[PDB]
């Protein structure tokens, strides 16, 4: 997901701007839905729901818009368990040892007959939470077992929290209702108001655990991995308890990172610290936030938000619509000139011709170079030490950059890497003249659509996931709901689309209409106002009761 | 009772949901969104209540690409009645109203739906819904940061045997 709002000192109008880009699921429980819901004189605010949840999780209102991104904070921890020498069935804490729990659940089974069978399974709990085998990672043995505790087992505010949401007023608002309650699961918030305020939080429910805790009870080996991990045989390494954190075991407000300015915030899934790189947010808990490499999405926003011009509306939608495909930035220039190294060469030839041509896009027309290129990284992410210049803590805009082609085993592995690309890409049923949305599309029935934008790993801010299936690539996930607001005197003007449409249902007037128009890149008003509502031309009404 | 709404759509199917109170505003979404998404929300709630397996069988898998069966076992641990229980006696008012309005629009859809916008119509796990259903989805959102992601990992976690 992606997300930038904007305040008075970069806005072209001096207000607050809001571009939310969330990259989620196109199918399935987390498929985004359009609605507008008022409650005349307490409630009106548009945005998108997630299906079966009556509140608006992102979205505007009169004088405010929000929207979320998936965090880095951790919001479980496993538990590594030293098992009782004389029976894995048992743990030891402060070296007492205590049964497992077992719940056993029934599920009914539809056979090959079409009759149903019963099935029993056990599952085993700790003090903790349930057990869990990850096979040649985490094991159970008859030495250690993994237990996982999540903090959101307990969060029972989650509903409460964006009803909330959708109530507030402006940005300190917002920050109030958030900070009381402490609802958001497993995303950041970002937020623009009509005075002008950026808003970021990283405001989630977090495991708390005091930093001087922290050295003896994480597990070292996974920790350096990134996954949350603690000493499950000591008392000592249980979550912290703080009465000013609202649910036990979870981190108070006061010690999760928030940002608060009148320039800019973003965020494309990386931690909190360079939100905005002129106040870096560094000193959290590294189960909160850490200062690691940004993504190539993240460096791309920064690139086009650094400096002191204003930003337009039609700027942060152009951050979208380019489909610029930023990983080039960094290997494209180097890879060329390794391409011209070795004219002649009958593997390269194909390759380089198409690398050449290519407009650096993800798209529809974009020609077949972004293949060839998205084969090549997927390849130089596994060699060692092929950045001519590495990340650098101190310059993390601009690192890691480059390819090492004066290190002869450098631009050996590397040309390499170009020529098994090439050959795979040649592998493959790509008709010649191609171009990119002629392969990846979303099938609506019968019919296929077009869909511009690439994977963010390779740095295209409108991210799309797509997956082989026959001829194409299917569009799994991705930039979904689209919302870029701001606040002119009249009321909030958004602009936007839902990508794969409002209905899932092939049957629906409403399956593909959007999609068509995300197609060409086409965004739409959000109408909001009880004016902009009445002038669609398209209007319907019914009221219903029982 | 004492539900009622007042729905328009502007282009593209986009609902304006107005009510007076938060049980006709639940009303006014569970039937916008099941005229819309029925089928994807009945198939969601199979899905949450651990019922994949007694529907479609063992060789099937759920939208989030999780086999049937361990699917089912994870959900049927996941939203235990005491679990479900609890976090309904958690929920304010205001938010148990909006679920119960919600529940009661999306019923009323499936009543009177004849397969204008609703491809499943007659399948038999397209069913009425229940408030419970709604805290089975809220559930399995909220542990998508945590437990979620290891649920094959949990129903695979079985104490040795006798190896060496
Ligand atoms: C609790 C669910 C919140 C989902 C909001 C979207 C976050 C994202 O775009 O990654």
């Amino acid at each position: 997901s992606n997300a930038i709002a904007v305040g008075s000192e970069r806005s072209a109008d001096g207000k607050g701007m809001l571009l939310a880009n969330p990259h989620f699921p196109w199918n399935g429980a987390m498929r985004f839905y359009q609605m507008h819901l008022t409650i005349p004189g307490r409630l009106d605010v548009m945005g998108a729901s997630l299906p079966g949840l009556p509140v608006v999780n992102i979205g505007f209102s009169r004088h405010l818009a929000w929207t979320h991104t998936v965090d880095t904070s951790s919001h479980f921890t496993l538990y590594r368990l030293a098992l009782d020498p004389k029976d894995p069935r048992r743990y030891l804490v402060d070296g007492r040892s205590l049964p497992l729990e077992e719940k056993s659940v029934a599920i009914e089974v539809r056979g090959a007959d079409g009759k149903l069978s019963r099935v029993e399974h056990k599952v085993y709990q700790s003090i903790y939470g349930p057990l869990v085998v990850w096979p040649g990672k985490l094991d159970w043995n008859r030495s250690e077992a993994y237990a996982l505790r999540d903090a959101n087992l307990e969060n029972t505010r989650v509903l409460q929290q964006w009803y909330s949401i959708n109530q507030a007023s402006d940005v300190a608002d917002l920050r109030r209702r958030v900070e009381a309650l402490q609802g958001i699961p497993w995303v950041n918030t970002l937020a623009a108001d009509e005075q002008g305020n950026a808003l970021y939080m990283n405001q989630s429910v977090v495991p708390y655990l005091k930093p001087e805790l922290i050295p003896a009870c994480a597990i070292p080996q996974l920790v350096a991995e990134g996954l949350p991990a603690l000493q499950g045989q000591d008392s000592r390494c249980a979550w912290s308890r703080d009465p000013a954190a609202a649910q036990a075991g979870i981190t108070p407000a006061a010690q999760l990172p928030v940002l608060l300015r009148r320039d800019f915030v973003q965020n494309s899934n990386d931690s909190a610290w360079l939100t905005n790189p002129a106040s870096p947010l560094q000193g959290f808990s590294p189960l909160v936030s850490q200062e690691k490499p940004i993504g190539p999405r993240a460096r791309y926003a920064l690139s086009r938000l650094q400096g002191k011009q204003p930003l337009e509306a039609k700027t942060l939608e152009e951050m979208v619509t380019a489909n610029h495909v930023f990983s080039a930035d960094q290997v494209l220039p180097d890879l060329l000139r390794l391409c011209r190294d070795n004219q002649g060469e009958k593997s390269l030839a194909r390759a380089c011709a198409a690398l050449a041509q290519w407009d650096r896009g993800a798209n529809l027309d974009s020609g077949s170079g972004f293949v060839y290129f998205q084969r090549f990284m997927q390849r130089f992410a596994e060699l060692d030490g092929a950045w001519k210049e590495p990340f650098d803590a101190q310059r993390p805009l601009d690192t890691p950059q480059g390819i090492a082609l004066d290190r002869p085993q450098v631009a050996t592995q590397v040309r390499q890497a170009l020529a098994d690309a090439a050959a795979e890409v040649e592998k493959s049923g790509i008709p010649d003249g191609a171009r990119w949305g002629d392969l990846q599309v979303s099938t609506r029935g019968q019919e296929r659509i077009a869909i511009p934008g690439g994977d963010g790993h390779f740095g295209v801010y409108n991210a799309i996931q797509s997956v082989r299936k026959g001829d194409h690539l299917e569009v799994v996930g991705g930039t979904s709901y689209i919302q870029l607001v701001t606040f002119p005197e009249e009321g909030p003007k958004a602009r936007g689309l839902l990508a794969f449409s409002q209905s899932s249902d092939p049957r629906s007037p409403h399956y593909r209409d959007q999609t068509e128009l995300f197609s060409r890149q086409q965004w739409q008003t959000l109408p909001f106002s009880d004016r902009q509502i009445d002038a669609d031309p398209q209007l319907q009404r019914l009221s219903i009761r029982e | 009772t004492g539900l009622a709404a007042d729905i328009r759509w502007t282009a593209y199917g986009v609902p304006h949901i107005r009510a007076k109170d938060e049980r006709g505003l639940g009303y006014g979404i569970g039937y916008a969104y099941a005229r819309d998404n029925a089928c994807l929300l009945a198939e969601e709630i199979v899905t949450a209540r651990g019922e994949r397996a007694r529907y479609f069988g063992s060789e099937g898998k759920s939208s989030a690409e999780l086999d049937n069966l361990p699917s089912d076992i994870f959900y049927a641990w996941l939203n235990q009645p005491e679990a479900l229980q609890a976090f309904w006696q958690a929920q304010t008012p205001a938010v148990r109203q909006l679920l119960e309005g919600y529940a009661a629009g999306f019923n009323r859809f499936l009543r009177e739906a004849d397969g204008k916008t609703t491809s499943c119509l007659g399948q038999p796990w397209l069913r009425a819904i229940a408030t419970d259903d709604l805290l089975r989805l809220t559930r399995r959102l909220l542990v998508e940061g945590g437990v979620g992601q290891f649920a094959d990992a949990l129903v695979a976690a079985a104490p040795p045997g006798a190896e060496k």
